[PDB]
C-alpha cells in the first residue's frame, strides 16, 4: 500500500441522463418474435445518472476519482476509455479484513475474481509499469496487503476485451450490469461501438456474462483504475505516474416492470418502461 | 370397438343415426432417452459427511456443490442418521433430479436442537444462529456425533449465539462479539443488563443423548430446469429425432418429436419458450444442439354410425390429423385408442376435418344425411 | 403449487404430497375451463 | 357464426397424466358438462349459417 | 383475416372444428 | 379464514402461516367477482 | 414465578386484564421447552 504524493483533485459527480440504455436479459429462456412482460431490476428509462471523469491534467493535477459509492439493488456501469484505464471493482460491506470482500480485476492476460477477507489499502489500485522498457505488466500490489480465509477464486475469460481498435472513439463502449439476486453475483455486459463521442443514443440489449454463486452480502461498491508509471504522452519528460483519459457513467437498478420485443432472431429489439 | 365407446358415451344400447364425438386419440410415445452431460466425477459429499473437524453453529460452513455427479447412495453409507427430513422433494427420487446448485449448510448443535432445523421454526439456534427460509426447499440430515465432538474435559470449541438485538434472516451468518445490551444503558464488558452472545456447549461424553453433539447439513437446492450443473446418477441415452419419444434433457421431463431446427440460441441461451410460455427448443448437452419439441399427434375421436337399428357398422373420424400420421401410428401400433377400425385402402378418406376411416368416398352429390364437415357428410347407402 | 408443470411435481414429490399440488392444479384449471365455456355460452347466444 | 372449438378437459387438466387423470375423476360430471356446452355451440353455429 | 399461438392452442386440448359449409358453398347460396 | 380483514391476518400471523389464510380470502373473493361478472353479462345481453 | 403450582386436574386460572402486556419479560426465566402458539404468531405478540 504505497501511494506516491499527488495533487488529487476532489471527485465531481457530474450528472447526465440514461437514455434507454441498460437492458440486459432477464434469463436464458430462448424466445422469438414476441412481446414480454417482465418484472426485475431495471435501470428506469430516462433516468439521471452519475458521471465520472478520471484524467491526469497537463498542469500535473491528475483527476484520480475513485469514490467508494452505493450499491443498492443493481449497478449499470458505463465506460469510455482507451487504455482500459477502469482496470477492475470492489464490493463489500466494510471493505476490511472483517468481512468477506469481493474482488474483481483485469490481470491483462485473464480476469480475476474473489471473495476474500481482503485487506484493501485506503485507495487499492493497479501498478502498471514497464520492466526493462520492453515488458508492460500489471501487479495487485498495490490493492491489498495479504488475503486469508478465501472462500472462492475464478480465474477465467482470457478475452483482452477491446480489441478492434480505436476507429470511431476507443470502440470501447464498456456496458455492465452488477446484480445480486439470490446469493448470485451476476455480470451482464455489452460492447458497443461508438457513433458520436460520448453516450450515443440507440438501444443495445445487454447479453449475460457470467453468474457468480458468491452468496455474500454486499452494499457499496468502488472503481478501480489503472496507474501506469510515465511514458504514456509523448513529448512530456515528467517521470511521475499518470492515468489516461477515462469517462464512466454510474446508474443505479430498481424494480421496474419492462416489456422487451424480441425479433425472429432471438434478440431483444426495443423496450418499453411501464411506468416512465 | 368404436361402436361400444359410442354407446358408452351415451349410456344407452342403441345409438341414433349421427356423429358422436366419443373420444379422444393420442400417438404413444415408442422410446424413453436421457441426455445428461459429460460430468462424471462424483460430488465431494465425503468429504463434507466425513469432514475431521466442523465449524460452530453460529459459524455454520457453507460448502458449494456444482459441477459434479451427486449420487446420494454414498450418503447412505455413513447413514447413523437421526433426522433424514427432505422438504420439497421426495428423498426417494433425489436420484433421478439435475439441481442447478447445491447448498451444503453443515454445523453442529444439541441433540434437542434438531428440530429447531425446519422452515417457520422458532428457537435459540433457530433465531440466532442459523434460520431456514420460509420457502425453502431441500434436505436437512442430522446425526450424532459424539465419538468426535466430545472430550472427557469438555469440548469447548463449538460455540452458539444466545442473545441477539434481532432474529437472524434466512441464510444469514453472525459472527460479532458485541456484548450484548439489555435496555437504554451502553455495555463496556461484564455486568447487569449485560451479557456474551456467545457460550460455549462444552460437548461431553457422559452427557445424555439429548445433550450430545449432533451434526446438521442442511442441503438446498435450487429446483430450477435451465442451468442444469448438478445432475442425479442416471446412465444417458442415445438421441433419437423424428420420433414419438420421452425425452429427459437435464431433468426436463417431456414427451413429444425432436427435430432439428433454426432457432439461433444464442451461446447462453439453453432452452426456448413459445408465446404462451410452453417449451418449444431445447439444447442437448452433449452435442449442443438446438431441438424443437412438438408433442405427439393428439385429437378427437368421432363416431359416424348410421344407427343400431341399420347396422353396427361404424367409421372413424380423428379430427385434424393426416390420413398418413394416423396409418403409421397403427402400423407401429401407437394411438391410445386400441380399437382400430378395419381399413381396406379405399376406406381411408382426408377430409379436412380430419382422417375418415370405414367410409367409401363416392363422386356422387346427396342432400346431407350425417355432417362429417369441410362439405363432407356421410350416410349409409346401398353401393 | 409448486409449480405449473405437472411432470414436475409428479417427479419431485411422493404421491400423498404431489397429490395436493396435483389438485390444486386441477382446480385452477377446472375453474379456467368453466370460465371460458361461459363466456363462450354468452356469446354463442349473442351470436345466434 | 363463429368459431367451433372442442376442448378435452383430460389432455387441457391432466396432460397424459394418469394420476392427475384418476383426482380429476372425483370431481364428477364437469369435463362431460363441458363437452356437451362445447358441441352444442358448434351445432348451433352450424345451424345459424 | 382468420387466425406460433395456433399450435401453442392446439398443442393443449384445444382444437378448431371447421364449419359444415365451406365458402364456396356459402358463395353458391348467396 | 379466521377473519376476514386482510389486515388483521397480516398483523396476527407469520406470512407462511398467513398465506392460507390470505389464500382463502382470494378464493372466495375471485368467486365473488366471477359470479357478479357472469350475471352482469346475462344481464347485459337482456338489455341489449 | 410462582412458589406453589396447582395441580393438573384443577387447574388454576389467573386473569390477566389492565395491563400492558409485555412479552419480553417472559423471555427472562425462559427454559423454553415449548412455546407453541396456536392462532396467533409468537413473534407478533408484541404489537398486538
Ligand atoms: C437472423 O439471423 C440470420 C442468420 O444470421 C440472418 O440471416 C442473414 O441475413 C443477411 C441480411 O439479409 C443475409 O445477407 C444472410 O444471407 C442471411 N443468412 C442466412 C444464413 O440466411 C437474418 O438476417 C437475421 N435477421 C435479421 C432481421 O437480420
Ligand atoms: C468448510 O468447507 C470448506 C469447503 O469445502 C473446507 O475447506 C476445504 O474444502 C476442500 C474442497 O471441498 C476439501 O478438500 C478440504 O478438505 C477442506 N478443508 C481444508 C482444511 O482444506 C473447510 O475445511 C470446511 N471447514 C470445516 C470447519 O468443516
Ligand atoms: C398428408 O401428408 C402428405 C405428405 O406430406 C401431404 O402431401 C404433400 O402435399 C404437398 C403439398 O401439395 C406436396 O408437395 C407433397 O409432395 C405431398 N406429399 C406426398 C407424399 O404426396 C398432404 O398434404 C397431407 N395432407 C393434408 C390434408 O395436408
Ligand atoms: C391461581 O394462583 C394465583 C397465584 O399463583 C392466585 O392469585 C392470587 O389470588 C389471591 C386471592 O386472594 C390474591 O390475594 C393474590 O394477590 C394473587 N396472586 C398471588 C401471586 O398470590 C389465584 O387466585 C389462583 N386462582 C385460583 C382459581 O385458585
Ligand atoms: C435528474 O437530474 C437532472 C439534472 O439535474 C434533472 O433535470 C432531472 O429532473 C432529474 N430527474 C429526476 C427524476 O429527478
Ligand atoms: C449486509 O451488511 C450491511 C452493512 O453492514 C447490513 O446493514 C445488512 O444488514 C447486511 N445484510 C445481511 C442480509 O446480513
Ligand atoms: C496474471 O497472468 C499471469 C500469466 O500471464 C499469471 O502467472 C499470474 O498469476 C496472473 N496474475 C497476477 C499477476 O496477479
Ligand atoms: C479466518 O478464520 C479464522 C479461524 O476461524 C479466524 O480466527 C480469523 O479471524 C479469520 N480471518 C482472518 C483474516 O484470518
Ligand atoms: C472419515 O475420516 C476418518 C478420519 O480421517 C477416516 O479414518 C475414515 O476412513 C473416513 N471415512 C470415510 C468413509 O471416508
Ligand atoms: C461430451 O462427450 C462426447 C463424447 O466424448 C463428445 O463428443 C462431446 O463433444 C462432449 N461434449 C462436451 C460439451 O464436452
Ligand atoms: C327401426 O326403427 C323403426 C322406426 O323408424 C321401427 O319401426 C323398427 O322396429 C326399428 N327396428 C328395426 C329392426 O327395424
Ligand atoms: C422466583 O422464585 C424463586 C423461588 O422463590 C426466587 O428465588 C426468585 O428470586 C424468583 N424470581 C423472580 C424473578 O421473582
Amino acid at each position: 500500500c504505497v501511494m506516491p504524493l499527488f495533487n488529487l483533485i476532489t471527485t465531481t459527480q457530474s450528472y447526465t441522463n440514461s437514455f434507454t440504455r441498460g437492458v440486459y436479459y432477464p434469463d436464458k429462456v430462448f424466445r422469438s418474435s414476441v412481446l414480454h412482460l417482465t418484472q426485475d431490476l431495471f435501470l428506469p428509462f430516462f433516468s439521471n445518472v452519475t458521471w465520472f471523469h478520471a484524467i491526469s491534467g497537463t498542469n500535473g493535477t491528475k483527476r484520480f476519482d475513485n469514490p467508494v459509492l452505493p450499491f443498492n439493488d443493481g449497478v449499470y456501469f458505463a465506460s469510455t476509455e482507451k487504455s482500459n484505464i477502469i482496470r477492475g471493482w470492489i464490493f463489500g460491506t466494510t471493505l476490511d479484513s472483517k468481512t468477506q470482500s469481493l474482488l474483481i480485476v483485469n490481470n491483462a492476460t485473464n480476469v480475476f475474481i474473489k471473495v476474500c477477507e481482503f485487506q484493501f489499502c485506503n485507495d487499492p489500485f493497479l501498478d502498471v509499469y514497464h520492466k526493462n522498457n520492453k515488458s508492460w505488466m500489471e501487479s495487485e500490489s498495490g490493492v491489498y496487503s495479504s488475503a486469508n480465509n478465501c472462500t472462492f477464486e475464478y480465474v477465467s475469460q482470457p478475452f483482452l476485451m477491446d480489441l478492434e481498435g480505436k476507429q470511431g472513439n476507443f470502440k470501447n463502449l464498456r456496458e455492465f450490469v452488477f446484480k445480486n439476486i439470490d446469493g448470485y453475483f451476476k455480470i451482464y455486459s455489452k460492447h458497443t461501438p461508438i457513433i458520436g463521442r460520448d453516450f450515443p443514443q440507440g438501444f443495445s440489449a445487454l447479453e449475460p456474462l457470467v453468474d457468480l454463486p458468491i452468496g455474500i452480502n454486499i452494499t457499496r461498491f468502488q472503481t478501480l483504475l489503472a496507474l501506469n508509471r510515465s511514458y504514456l504522452t509523448p513529448g512530456d519528460s515528467s517521470s511521475g505516474w499518470t492515468a489516461g483519459a477515462a469517462d464512466y457513467y454510474v446508474g443505479y437498478l430498481q424494480p421496474r416492470t419492462f416489456l422487451l420485443k424480441y425479433n425472429e432472431n432471438g434478440t431483444i429489439t426495443d423496450a418499453v418502461d411501464c411506468a416512465l | 370397438d368404436p361402436l361400444s365407446e359410442t354407446k358408452c358415451t351415451l349410456k344407452s344400447f342403441t345409438v341414433e343415426k349421427g356423429i358422436y364425438q366419443t373420444s379422444n386419440f393420442r400417438v404413444q410415445p415408442t422410446e424413453s432417452i436421457v441426455r445428461f452431460p459429460n460430468v462424471t466425477n462424483l460430488c465431494p459429499f465425503h468429504e463434507v459427511f466425513n469432514a475431521t473437524r466442523f465449524a460452530s453453529v453460529y459459524a455454520w460452513n457453507r460448502t458449494r456443490i456444482s459441477n459434479c455427479v451427486a449420487d446420494y447412495s454414498v450418503l447412505y453409507n455413513f447413514a447413523p442418521f437421526f433426522a433424514f427430513k427432505c422438504y420439497g422433494v421426495s428423498p426417494t427420487k433425489l436420484n433421478d433430479l439435475c439441481f442447478t446448485n447445491v447448498y451444503a449448510d453443515s454445523f453442529v448443535i444439541k441433540g434437542n436442537e434438531v428440530s429447531q432445523i425446519a422452515p417457520g421454526q422458532t428457537g435459540n439456534i433457530a433465531d440466532y444462529n442459523y434460520k431456514l427460509p420460509d420457502d425453502f426447499t431441500g434436505c436437512v440430515i442430522a446425526w450424532n456425533s459424539n465419538k468426535l465432538d466430545s472430550k472427557h474435559s469438555g469440548n469447548y470449541d463449538y460455540w452458539y449465539r444466545s442473545f441477539r438485538k434481532s432474529k437472524l434472516k434466512p441464510f444469514e451468518r453472525d459472527i460479532s462479539t458485541e456484548i450484548y445490551q439489555a435496555g437504554n444503558k451502553p455495555c463496556k464488558g461484564k455486568g447487569p443488563n449485560c451479557y456474551f452472545p456467545l457460550q460455549s456447549y462444552g460437548f461431553r461424553p457422559t452427557y445424555g443423548v439429548g445433550h450430545q453433539p449432533y451434526r446438521v447439513v442442511v442441503l438446498s437446492f435450487e429446483l430450477l430446469h435451465a442451468p442444469a450443473t448438478v445432475c442425479g446418477p442416471k446412465k444417458s441415452t442415445n438421441l433419437v429425432k423424428n420420433k414419438c419419444v420421452n425425452f429427459n434433457f437435464n431433468g426436463l421431463t417431456g414427451t413429444g418429436v425432436l427435430t432439428k431446427s433454426n432457432k439461433k440460441f444464442l451461446p447462453f441461451q439453453q432452452f426456448g419458450r413459445d408465446i404462451v410460455d410452453t417449451t418449444d427448443a431445447v439444447r442437448d448437452p452433449q452435442t449442443l444442439e438446438i431441438l424443437d419439441i412438438t408433442p405427439c399427434s393428439f385429437g378427437g375421436v368421432s363416431v359416424i354410425t348410421p344407427g343400431t337399428n341399420t347396422s353396427n357398422q361404424v367409421a372413424v373420424l380423428y379430427q385434424g390429423v393426416n390420413c398418413t400420421e394416423v396409418s403409421v401410428a397403427i402400423h407401429a401400433d401407437q394411438l391410445t385408442p386400441t380399437w382400430r377400425v378395419y381399413s381396406t385402402g379405399s376406406n381411408v378418406f382426408q377430409t379436412r376435418a380430419g382422417c375418415l376411416i370405414g367410409a367409401e368416398y363416392v363422386n356422387n352429390s346427396y342432400e346431407c344425411d350425417i355432417p362429417i364437415g369441410a362439405g363432407i357428410c356421410a350416410s349409409y347407402q346401398t353401393q | 403449487a409448486i409449480s405449473s408443470v405437472l411432470n414436475d411435481i409428479l417427479s419431485r414429490l411422493d404421491p400423498p404430497e404431489a397429490e395436493v399440488q396435483i389438485d390444486r392444479l386441477i382446480t385452477g384449471r377446472l375453474q379456467s375451463l368453466q370460465t371460458y365455456v361461459t363466456q363462450q355460452l354468452i356469446r354463442a347466444a349473442e351470436i345466434r | 357464426s363463429m368459431t367451433k372449438t372442442s376442448v378435452d378437459c383430460t389432455m387441457y387438466i391432466c396432460g397424459d397424466s394418469t394420476e392427475c387423470s384418476n383426482l380429476l375423476l372425483q370431481y364428477g360430471s364437469f369435463c362431460t358438462q363441458l363437452k356437451r356446452a362445447l358441441t352444442g355451440i358448434a351445432v348451433e353455429q352450424d345451424k345459424n349459417t | 383475416t382468420l387466425a406460433d399461438l395456433i399450435c401453442a392452442q392446439k398443442f393443449n386440448g384445444l382444437t378448431v372444428l371447421p364449419p359444415l359449409l365451406t365458402d364456396e358453398m356459402i358463395a353458391q347460396y348467396t
